């Protein structure tokens, strides 16, 4: 099975600023996905295959990685962007990371 | 000297990666076969006599079989190809009617269930003016209990219409060939250990592939070209339970398969010209359709593919096999035609094993229908007219479409069941080894060289 | 769009059996599979497994094999014959299966992979 | 000797611009199923006449080896004679080229047609 | 802009087999009458340029 | 300069005698409607081999501007070079040489077959 | 004077090989019925085509009459000049060589790309 | 008081497929190759004769 | 005294539309370019063999 761990647990940050958000796999060379579950709502794919966009998410959310450690990185952050951040390869998933205002 | 100048080349060798519409080569004897019953052999072109594959040496090209084209494109092809035969084929659209059916003619233990259907209906006439009831046969899956009468109705009555394909046609899947127009060339991988993806360096050009058959059928699929050295097991993504195991064998285990039953066709004249294939009378015993495979060479074989499976999932590992986890009856079971009528080979005695690390057969019981809904159908269903007489096919085995479940926990216990389902998994079994190019031959380079005054 | 709906909230009792159903529209239903996972308060995300819609092919998370029960129904409406209706079964329940249930569908993109969800349901709370 | 149609894929630009004549030799000659071989029919000589709609705007009808006036920008390559013709091969050399291949031959377009303007002029005072 | 405001509803009626007919079903809420609106400014402007 | 396809419609000549490349370049390569397709795909190649067999049955496989043997007849238009060079436009011109195009092509071809069966003499002796 | 098209059918080679232009001319331009119509436009061209292949393969695509530098192996013909070209015709003529066109032309194939990778090293130098 | 469907005397009845759409979308018709179309750019043209741009 | 269409045990029946013809009007097979037709002029020909006109 793949261990996916996410830090920072909780990341505070302002309006404007830059969160920079990690996964770390058990396993290397897989692709990571990333979703968002802004409070009380459904959770809403942000990346694919690492670095790829899902449908209408802004360019400010930006994927990388490789090998075994992942980053969501969110450009100027909106007052929208202040939600858990789960990370997932396959059927495994990360706890989630909390970006707080 | 030091000025270079750009001239032109006609004729480089150079190609890019493309997708277009290939076309069909069968040979000689097919169009022997006449009796106006194969699909599309007539308006395919024919083979080469003496085929020409030239090896291209110093050259390494990186495939990819699970996003290939002409897997799609054949895929797309088998079903057209098939669904343009049937037009002509009489529908049978009054023969969605209130049956009447009983059991067959049987002295059976109260446990065996009674899978013949003896049914009479109140069929059309020649004439509008009149009806004829009528009788036939029908199997417990090609009919509903509908609702002290016991009265019946076809299956399809409520999903889909039903044709009856004209037994003036075959079933047989014969070898087909995919050449490629002028320009474009086909890329073969010969290296005997390559898994689909990557880069391949023993390559060679091609104008047509090699002849590939049409087996459509789940679970095990059979008759295939096998592996050279060791049984492959391929899948796009092997870590993910989702993505299915394609295993293409080393050797052949024959498996053979049949009904027993000597059965008979009457003709029920719809008029006018419609003609209806009743099932008649069963002459002798009423017996089990099944298959045989050697419990040695499945042993052997099953054998086999633990040895290769252990290479991704580890030395100490325990790899036990298991059954249909559950679905439909196209699904959660070895399907194929066999004389033309369709198989449903119950695969529990196949898929129930165990592994650690370090003189009969298996009598497998089947299912059998003539009412079919092939390739996910939704508005249109066919008719598989009454084959008169015993039948009996023997085939190989060439792999397996097996599925891991993906519960883990890390367990060195994970276990795998056949699959199914898509049905492209079957053209990419064998369309492993190929790839379309666009060839672009007009290469540009400096030398020192510039055109006269 | 596509579009995956659930049925309602519901309370179950300890060794109840709850049948969760997602009824999806505006795509062709046989041509995806539709996944379930679970979001357990305090544990997080729990892949419950998959179902392929034309034969109902099924893969069950190995820790809750046993327990869990995937079925399809297609539309049986002539002028509306591509939607289609996932259920999903989970049965023995434990106050530890309280959780939100959510069913799940990939991106129809060609990078797409199985497992990135782009469309969910609405999700539906089971109290046990 | 003769390799046979492509043989020479993992060959030097040199020793595979020996064997032109193969590649372009197989280029032409070689209801279902019908309609797919009509529509590749057609596809092979559009797809033939376009390379010879090429060297007929330019002046390389002749053809397989044609010199021109187009000097090379350095910028496109830059790799000294020797590194390309006996040493790269065309897989690997259309892709360092293939950026400026359409700008390239728009050099080639004007050149061609300025030939002509001229030797008409030529032909004319003499 | 044009409309109909009955919130018309649809029954399918199974013809049998794979025919199937859909059959307009209850009327929900008040019967009322299909139209179009146009500005009857701007018809008066538009039929003012047709005659210059 | 670079006018576009078809811009020097209204341009004399002499001018439109320039950009001759850019005419002669978008040419070629730029179920329902599935037959619409295929019937112009066909047509374009047709229209496009039967002026390439004209330049061929001459001597001007070249292309673009070509010299030959066969001397102006002067009924056919008469005029002064400035005032069809520096003047006209192919549009107009076009209408005034019309009534004996084909006529002047006949002489084209036993001119250039003439050729042919003559400069085989030439390399025979030599 | 002008036979017609295949108008020189039983006429000697060496008349028959005046009249070229004339059977090279009438060789291009000239639902059941429309099918038709479609595999025969592009049964025209691919035929076309495939003449103007081996021309060009080869170095006449001038065309018509071409000289070469593969010399005649006696063993395909061995007869004289005057009883083929003022006795025998093509119809006649072209089942005798026929046992060997496809080999011949081979010889013509090296011979064409042999020259043009010579002639590159002319222009190299000078 | 009983009706019939209007068409049974003139024609036959085929129901569209509710899975299709009546939406007019945009269509632009291309020419083949040697081939062109002629746009007249003129904003006060009555569409025959000659045309300026 | 009772009968049927003859058809009816045979084959199927559909009615030509009236709104066409049977008249036989002249065809003529015409060959593709680089295809010829050759005509055998001779008045006394029986089909099989050499044709000198
Ligand atoms: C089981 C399963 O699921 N698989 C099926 C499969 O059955 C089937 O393919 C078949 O498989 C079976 C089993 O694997 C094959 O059966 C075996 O066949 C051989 C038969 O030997 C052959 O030739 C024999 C003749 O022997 C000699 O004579 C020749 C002619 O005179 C001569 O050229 C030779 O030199 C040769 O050597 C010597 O012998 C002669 C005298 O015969 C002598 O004078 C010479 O000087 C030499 O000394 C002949 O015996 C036989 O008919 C055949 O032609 C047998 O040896 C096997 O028999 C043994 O086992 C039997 C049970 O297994 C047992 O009953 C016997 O008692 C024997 O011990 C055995 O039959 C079979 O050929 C093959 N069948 C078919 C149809 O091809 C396929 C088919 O669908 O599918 C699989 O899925
Ligand atoms: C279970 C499953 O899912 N797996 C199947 C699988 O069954 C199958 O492959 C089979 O597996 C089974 C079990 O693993 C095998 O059964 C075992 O086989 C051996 C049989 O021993 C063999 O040889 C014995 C003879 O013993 C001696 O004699 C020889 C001849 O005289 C001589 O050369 C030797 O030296 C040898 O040593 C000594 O003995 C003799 C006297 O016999 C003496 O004079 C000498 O001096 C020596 O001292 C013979 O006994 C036997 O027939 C066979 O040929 C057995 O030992 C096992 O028996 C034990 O266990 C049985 C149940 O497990 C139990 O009933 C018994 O009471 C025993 O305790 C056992 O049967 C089997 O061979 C093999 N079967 C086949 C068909 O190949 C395959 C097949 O599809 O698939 C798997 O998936
Ligand atoms: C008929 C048809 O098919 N055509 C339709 C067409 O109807 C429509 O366009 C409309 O047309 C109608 C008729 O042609 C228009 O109606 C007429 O409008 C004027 C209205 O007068 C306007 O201003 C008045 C105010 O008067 C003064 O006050 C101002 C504000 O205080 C001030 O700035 C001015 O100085 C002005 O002068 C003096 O008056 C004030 C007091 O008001 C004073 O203190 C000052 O010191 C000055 O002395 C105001 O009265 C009125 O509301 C409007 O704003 C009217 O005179 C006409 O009224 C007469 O006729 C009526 C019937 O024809 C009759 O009922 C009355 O009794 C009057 O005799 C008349 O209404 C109309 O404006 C216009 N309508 C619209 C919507 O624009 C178009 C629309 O689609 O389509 C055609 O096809």
């Amino acid at each position: 099975e793949i261990v996916l761990t996410q830090s920072p647990g909780i990341l505070s940050l302002s309006p404007g600023e830059t969160a920079t958000l990690f996964c770390k796999a058990s396993q290397g060379g897989n692709a990571m996905t990333w979703y968002q579950k802004r409070r009380g709502q459904v959770p809403r794919l942000l990346i694919y295959d690492t670095s790829r966009r899902a449908s209408g998410v802004p360019d400010r959310f930006v994927g990388s990685g490789s090998g075994t450690d992942f980053f969501l990185t969110i450009n100027k952050l909106d007052r929208e962007d202040f939600a858990v951040y789960y990370c997932q390869q396959f059927e495994f998933f990360g706890l989630g990371s909390e970006l707080e205002v | 000297a030091e000025n270079l100048w750009v001239t032109v080349y006609y004729g480089v060798p150079v190609w890019k990666d493309a997708e277009t519409t290939l076309f069909c080569a069968s040979d000689a004897k097919a169009y022997e076969t006449e009796k106006h019953n194969v699909w599309a052999t007539h308006a395919c072109v024919p083979t080469d006599p003496n085929p020409q594959e030239i090896h291209l040496e110093n050259v390494t090209e990186e495939f990819n079989m699970w996003k290939n084209n002409m897997v799609e494109q054949m895929h797309t092809d088998i079903i057209s190809l098939w669904d343009q035969s049937l037009k002509p084929c009489v529908k049978l659209t009054p023969l969605c009617v209130t049956l009447q059916c009983t059991n067959v003619t049987n002295n059976i233990t109260d446990d065996m269930r009674g899978e013949l259907k003896n049914c009479s209906f109140n069929m059309t006439t020649e004439l509008r003016d009149k009806k004829q009831k009528v009788y036939s046969l029908f199997y417990r899956l090609d009919v509903v209990q509908i609702n002290s009468n016991k009265e019946y109705r076809l299956i399809n009555c409520n999903t889909s219409a039903c044709t009856q394909a004209c037994p003036k046609v075959s079933f047989e899947p014969i070898p087909i060939h995919y050449c490629a127009p002028a320009g474009f060339a086909i890329l073969k991988c010969k290296d005997k250990k390559f898994n689909g993806t990557g880069p391949c360096p023993s390559v060679s050009t091609v104008q047509c592939t090699h002849g590939i058959k049409p087996v459509v059928s789940t679970q095990l699929l059979l008759n295939g070209s096998l592996a050279e050295e060791e049984v492959m097991i391929r899948s796009e993504n092997i870590t993910n339970n989702a993505k299915n195991i394609l295993v293409q064998f080393n050797t052949p285990v024959q498996i053979n398969c049949t009904r027993p039953n000597n059965n008979t066709r009457k003709s029920i004249r719809i008029g006018p010209g419609q003609a209806f294939y009743a099932t008649g009378d069963i002459i002798g015993d009423i017996r089990q359709a099944h298959c045989n495979v050697s419990k040695a060479t499945w042993n052997e074989t099953l054998g086999k593919v633990v040895k290769q499976l252990r290479k991704h999932f580890g030395n100490n590992t325990i790899i036990r096999f298991a059954n249909s986890s559950g679905g439909d009856l196209e699904v959660t079971t070895h399907s194929f035609n066999c004389g033309g009528e369709f198989f449903y080979c119950n695969t529990s005695g196949l898929f129930n094993s165990t592994w650690i690390s370090n003189n009969d057969s298996i009598t497998l019981p089947c299912r059998i229908k003539q009412i079919i809904n092939m390739w996910q159908r939704i508005g249109q269903c066919m008719y598989a007219p009454p084959i008169q007489g015993v039948i009996r096919c023997v085939s190989n085995i060439t792999g397996l479409i097996l599925t891991r479940d993906g519960g883990s926990t890390n367990s060195t216990t994970e276990t795998f069941r056949p699959g199914g389902g898509d049905m492209r998994d079957n053209w990419r079994s064998e369309l492993y080894k190929y790839k379309v190019v666009k060839i672009e031959p007009l290469g540009v380079a400096p030398t020192r060289c510039k055109r006269r005054v | 769009q596509v579009q995956l709906v659930q049925s309602g909230a519901v309370i179950k009792t300890p060794g109840s059996s709850v049948k969760i159903s997602c009824r999806a529209s505006g795509y062709n239903f046989r041509d995806y599979s539709i996944h379930w996972v679970r979001l357990i308060p305090d544990k997080g995300f729990e892949w419950i497994g998959w179902i392929k819609p034309l034969w109902g092919a099924v893969s069950y998370a190995r820790q809750l094999q046993g327990r869990v029960s995937m079925t399809r129904q297609l539309s049986q409406d002539p002028d509306d014959p591509d939607w289609g209706v996932a259920y999903m079964e989970f049965s023995g329940l434990t106050p530890a299966d309280t959780a939100e249930y959510f069913c799940v569908r990939r991106g129809s993109c060609d990078y797409c992979g199985d497992f990135p969800w782009q469309y969910w349901c609405q999700g539906t709370v089971v109290v046990v | 000797v003769f390799l046979g149609f492509l043989g020479a894929a993992g060959s030097t630009m040199g020793a595979a611009s020996m064997t032109l004549t193969v590649q372009a030799r197989n280029l032409l000659s070689g209801t279902v199923w019908g309609i797919k071989q009509l529509q590749a029919r057609v596809l092979a000589v559009e797809r033939y006449l376009r390379d010879q709609q090429l060297l007929g705007i330019w002046g390389c009808s002749g053809k397989l080896i044609c010199c021109t006036n187009v000097p090379w920008n350095s910028s496109w390559s830059n790799r000294n004679l020797s590194e390309i013709w006996d040493n790269m091969t065309w897989l690997q050399w259309d892709k360092e080229i293939s950026n400026y291949t359409q700008i390239i031959y728009g050099l080639l377009e004007e050149s061609q047609n300025q030939q002509e303007k001229n030797e008409q002029d030529l032909l004319a005072l003499d």
